[PDB]
């Protein structure tokens, strides 16, 4: 059929509760007024820089930038699609 | 589906030339991009932009400055103003809709466009 | 921007290459309109998938290079009219129009 | 025995990029964090980043986030570091460092000669 | 977040010379050594603790936040800019002469 | 077969350190051993260190990498013409190109009847030993 | 593999020392396809006719 781009969903709302659970766990260890970002991985090969799936025999290698970005201050059938890249 | 064009139909130069364009029978508007185009008699297509449903619009380089679209989602109403009209820039305008196929995810830009498949019998303008 | 020659002349058991070159078009499908007077533009041909595959047994395309040609058999008295090309750019941003080749019957 | 040695003498004028490398012996390369110091008259010693270079991961400085790249080779057991947009302020000598065991980063005992960069 | 208070000791051979830091954090203090030419050397980590092959003469610590640096008998390998380091944070480094 | 003993040890309160757990470094070793042993006994690849004459995979029009090259076969003095698709990320440019890791190390093959889903695995220590 | 051998290049007719000999061969490369001809003094004593 037509090609097409290996990908992987994560709701958005879950993920966004999380992030702010482990913010607050976080906030617990540096201080009650800081702030806390998340950024994708800074560098390094494609098992760091990406998260590293090897389910039904086929490995994936997915751009979790999605996933992390935003900045937390201290103050839904919506999904964030990973594009994954494959490597035999 | 049906695409009824209308407008002033005749305007004075240097002023803002609006047009107006109503979809009618068409089942989920918002999986197309809906797109003007403009024929000076005698000459060529010329594109003049399109609009989709999500916000993003795109015009013709060296007359977007002159030119914006607007689309009222509510009642799918596909409205066009173009100011500083001169006296050379008549002829025929067609609204129209550049339908589009899915065949992936859309938020990785696995689409494409299928033309300009549905055409209005557009207006001619006098400037 | 968009180069298509200015008229083509054919009989009625020939066929008719219409050419349209630039170079977006070598990167970038293209689709092709055919207009008569008066009446608006009506889609022949399209791209109706990703991996293209056979298409109507009439107004057909090739591609080679920065120039498609659209081949056109059986053409009748009724077919006498202006083909137009149309293709985005190479970052999808705008689109292209050809000056249009109006295709007469001998 | 631990060696690491840098190729040095750079003379570079302001906007342009550099390159260091960082030839690391003795110690098995692969299984030791590395880290890029960088010391001048007047001004602290900053730290650059650190580099493990085992999955090539790597940790820069909230200053040079943006600026600074580090790379391994781990054939030629080669760290590189390259600096992109140098200007005046950089000018200064770079270490390739150590620590004293590979459990604990930030007891720098082994140095290389040094590298001095001249804007 | 990290200094060091004494910005040159322009000492005599044979003397002693203290140099003190304060850190605004816990973490495992370490002392180095920077020659004029030489690269830097460690002289403390933890604290401390001797590195090997570093004279006696050096030492010095304390429990509280402020550490300071002892260096007794100063030689001709003495002198040149000691630095303090924390995880990844330096001091302006105090100048023996 | 049995159930887990698990005994509980009132009044008892014991020091735990994660990061000088012996038993990490035991696990890694482990699945390292199971791994190379996995893959030991199929096929080693080594023929397919060849230049590849590789184009684009293409839309039909205008990812992945249409490749061909001259491969071996059972006969050991004939030679067959392949025809395959790989990812842009194993493929390196030497048009021609050739494998990612033929220069560096002959690759092995994953034997095709074994799977990778990952099942549980419970370590307990020997006799003498909690 | 067949080499090519000659005498040690003492550009003059002068006795080889050693016994080193040029032994060219043909060899292989990582690409099994490709081949890479190899100069490399060996020993007379490792080498027979
Ligand atoms: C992560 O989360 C993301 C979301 O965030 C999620 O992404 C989603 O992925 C899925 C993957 O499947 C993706 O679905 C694609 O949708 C495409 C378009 O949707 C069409 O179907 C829907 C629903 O289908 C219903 O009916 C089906 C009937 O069989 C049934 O199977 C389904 O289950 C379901 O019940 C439908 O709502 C759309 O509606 C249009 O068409 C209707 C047709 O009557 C019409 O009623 C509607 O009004 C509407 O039509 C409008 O537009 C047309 C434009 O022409 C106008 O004419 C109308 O007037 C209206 O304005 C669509 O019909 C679809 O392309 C995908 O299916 C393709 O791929 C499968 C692969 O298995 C093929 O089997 C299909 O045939 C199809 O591929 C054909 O079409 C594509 C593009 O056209 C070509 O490239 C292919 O080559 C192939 O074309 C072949 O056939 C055609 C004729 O059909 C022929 O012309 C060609 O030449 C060629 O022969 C696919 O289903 C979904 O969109 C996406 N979501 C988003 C938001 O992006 C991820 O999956 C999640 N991931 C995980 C892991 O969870
Ligand atoms: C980290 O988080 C921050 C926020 O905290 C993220 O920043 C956000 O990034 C968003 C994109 O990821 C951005 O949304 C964008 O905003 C503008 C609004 O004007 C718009 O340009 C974008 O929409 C275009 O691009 C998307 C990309 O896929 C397309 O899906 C969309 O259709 C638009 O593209 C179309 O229009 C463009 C111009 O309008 C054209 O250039 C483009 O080619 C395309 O063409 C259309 O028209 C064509 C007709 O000619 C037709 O062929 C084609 O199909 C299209 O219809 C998008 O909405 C947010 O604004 C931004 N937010 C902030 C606060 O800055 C950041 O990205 C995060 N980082 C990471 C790494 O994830
Ligand atoms: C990161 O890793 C570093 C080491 O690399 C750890 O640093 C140690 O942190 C511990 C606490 O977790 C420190 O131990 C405490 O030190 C204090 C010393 O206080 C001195 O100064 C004050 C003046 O302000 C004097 O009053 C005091 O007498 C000392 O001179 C004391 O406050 C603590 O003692 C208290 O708790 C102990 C607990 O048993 C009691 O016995 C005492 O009576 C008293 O109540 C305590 O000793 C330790 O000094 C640090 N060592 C260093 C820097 O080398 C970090 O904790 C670690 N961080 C994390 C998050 O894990
Ligand atoms: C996939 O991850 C890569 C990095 O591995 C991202 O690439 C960078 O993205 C940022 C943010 O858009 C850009 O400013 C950089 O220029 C990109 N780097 C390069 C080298 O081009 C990439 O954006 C990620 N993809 C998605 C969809 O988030
Ligand atoms: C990869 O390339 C091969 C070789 O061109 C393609 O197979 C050929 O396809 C053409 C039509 O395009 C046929 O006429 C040939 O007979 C085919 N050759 C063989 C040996 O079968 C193949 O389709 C390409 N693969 C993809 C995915 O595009
Ligand atoms: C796939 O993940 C998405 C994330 O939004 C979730 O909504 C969906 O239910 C999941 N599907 C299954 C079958 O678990
Ligand atoms: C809309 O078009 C459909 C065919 O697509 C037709 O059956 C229907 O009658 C039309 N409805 C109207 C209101 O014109
Ligand atoms: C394949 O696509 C890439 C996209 O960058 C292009 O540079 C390259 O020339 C293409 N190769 C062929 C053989 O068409
Ligand atoms: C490419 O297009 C041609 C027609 O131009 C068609 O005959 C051919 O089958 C297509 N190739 C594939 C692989 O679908
Ligand atoms: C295979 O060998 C033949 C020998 O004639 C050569 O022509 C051909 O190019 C080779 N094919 C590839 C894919 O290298
Ligand atoms: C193998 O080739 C790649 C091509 O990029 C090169 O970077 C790499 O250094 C080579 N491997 C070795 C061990 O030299
Ligand atoms: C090499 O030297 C030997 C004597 O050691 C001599 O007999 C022989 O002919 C020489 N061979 C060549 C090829 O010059
Ligand atoms: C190496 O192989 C080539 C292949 O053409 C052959 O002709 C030549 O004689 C060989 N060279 C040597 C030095 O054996």
């Amino acid at each position: 059929g037509d090609i097409r781009q290996a990908h992987c969903n994560v709701s958005k709302a879950t993920w966004n509760e999380t992030l702010g659970k482990v913010v607050k766990q976080l906030r617990k260890h540096f201080g009650n007024n800081t702030i806390i970002r998340f950024a994708q991985s800074s560098g390094g090969d494609l098992e760091v820089t990406t998260h590293s799936f090897n389910c039904g025999g086929e490995f994936f290698y997915c751009n979790t930038s999605g996933l992390f970005n935003s900045t937390w201050i201290s103050n839904s059938n919506d999904s964030i699609t990973l594009p994954c890249r494959i490597k035999q | 589906v049906q695409l009824r064009e209308s407008g002033p139909g005749l305007v004075k130069p240097s002023e803002t030339l609006s047009l107006s364009c109503t979809v009618s029978n068409d089942s989920r508007p918002s999986d197309h991009s809906w797109t003007w185009v403009r024929q000076s008699p005698g000459k060529a297509l010329e594109w003049i932009g399109d609009i989709h449903y999500n916000g993003a619009t795109t015009y013709n380089p060296s007359l977007r400055s002159r030119v914006r679209i607007e689309l009222d989602q509510s009642i799918p109403r596909f409205s066009l103003k173009m100011t500083s009209m001169t006296a050379a820039d008549t002829g025929m305008y067609y609204c129209a809709r550049n339908a589009i196929r899915i065949y992936g995810v859309v938020a990785l830009g696995e689409w494409f466009h299928y033309g300009m498949d549905v055409w209005g019998q557009g207006t001619a303008v006098t400037v | 921007e968009l180069t298509q020659p200015p008229s083509v002349s054919v009989s009625p058991g020939q066929t008719a290459r219409i050419t349209c070159s630039g170079a977006p078009l070598t990167s970038r499908f293209t689709y092709w309109y055919r207009q008569k007077p008066g009446q608006a533009p009506v889609l022949i041909i399209s791209r109706s998938s990703q991996r293209s595959s056979g298409w109507s047994g009439r107004f057909s395309a090739s591609w080679s290079g920065t120039t498609v040609t659209l081949t056109i058999r059986g053409v009748q008295a009724d077919d006498e009219a202006d083909y137009y090309c149309q293709s985005s750019d190479t970052s999808d941003s705008y689109k292209m129009f050809g000056g249009g080749t109006k295709l007469t019957v001998l | 025995q631990v060696q690491l040695v840098q190729s040095g003498g750079q003379m570079k004028k302001p906007g342009e990029s550099m390159r260091i490398s960082c030839r690391a012996s003795g110690y098995e390369f692969i299984d030791c964090t590395l880290n890029w110091i960088r010391l001048a008259p007047g001004k602290r010693p900053e730290w650059m980043g650190w580099l493990k270079p085992r999955g090539g991961a790597v940790n820069y400085a909230r200053p040079l986030q943006g600026r600074v790249t580090m790379t391994r080779d781990v054939y030629s057991d080669t760290a590189f570091l390259e600096l992109r947009s140098l200007t005046v302020d950089d000018t200064a000598v770079y270490f390739c460092t150590r620590g004293k065991n590979c459990d604990y980063n930030w007891d720098f005992e082994h140095w290389g000669r040094g590298t001095p960069v001249i804007v | 977040v990290l200094t060091q208070s004494p910005g040159t000791l322009s000492l005599s051979p044979g003397e002693t010379a203290i140099i003190s830091c304060r850190t605004s954090q816990y973490g495992s203090l370490a002392w180095y050594q920077q020659r004029p030419g030489q690269a830097p050397r460690l002289v403390i980590y933890s604290g401390s603790t001797r590195a090997a092959g570093i004279p006696d003469r050096f030492s010095g610590s304390r429990w509280g936040p402020d550490y300071n640096l002892t260096i007794s008998n100063l030689e001709s390998g003495d002198f040149g800019v000691y630095y303090c380091q924390q995880y990844e944070f330096f001091g302006q480094g105090t100048k023996v002469q | 077969d049995p159930n887990p003993q698990e005994i509980h040890l009132e009044n008892v309160i014991e020091e735990f350190n994660m990061w000088k757990n012996n038993m990490v470094e035991q696990m890694h070793e482990d699945i390292i051993s199971l791994w190379d042993q996995s893959l030991k006994p199929c096929v080693k690849l080594t023929p397919l260190c060849v230049t590849l004459q590789c184009t684009n995979v293409t839309n039909n029009i205008t990812e992945l990498k249409n490749c061909s090259f001259n491969m071996t076969t059972e006969l050991r003095d004939k030679k067959q013409k392949v025809y395959s698709l790989f990812y842009r990320l194993d493929v390196v440019q030497i048009k021609e190109y050739r494998l990612i890791n033929c220069n560096t190390s002959a690759i092995t093959q994953a034997c095709p009847k074994v799977s990778f889903e990952p099942i549980p695995i419970h370590y307990c220590a020997p006799a003498g030993f909690a | 593999v067949t080499l090519q051998c000659t005498n040690v290049t003492n550009n003059i007719t002068d006795d080889m020392r050693g016994e080193l000999k040029n032994c060219s061969f043909n060899m292989t490369t990582e690409l099994r396809d490709k081949k890479q001809k190899v100069y490399s003094l060996f020993y007379r004593l490792d080498v027979v006719q």
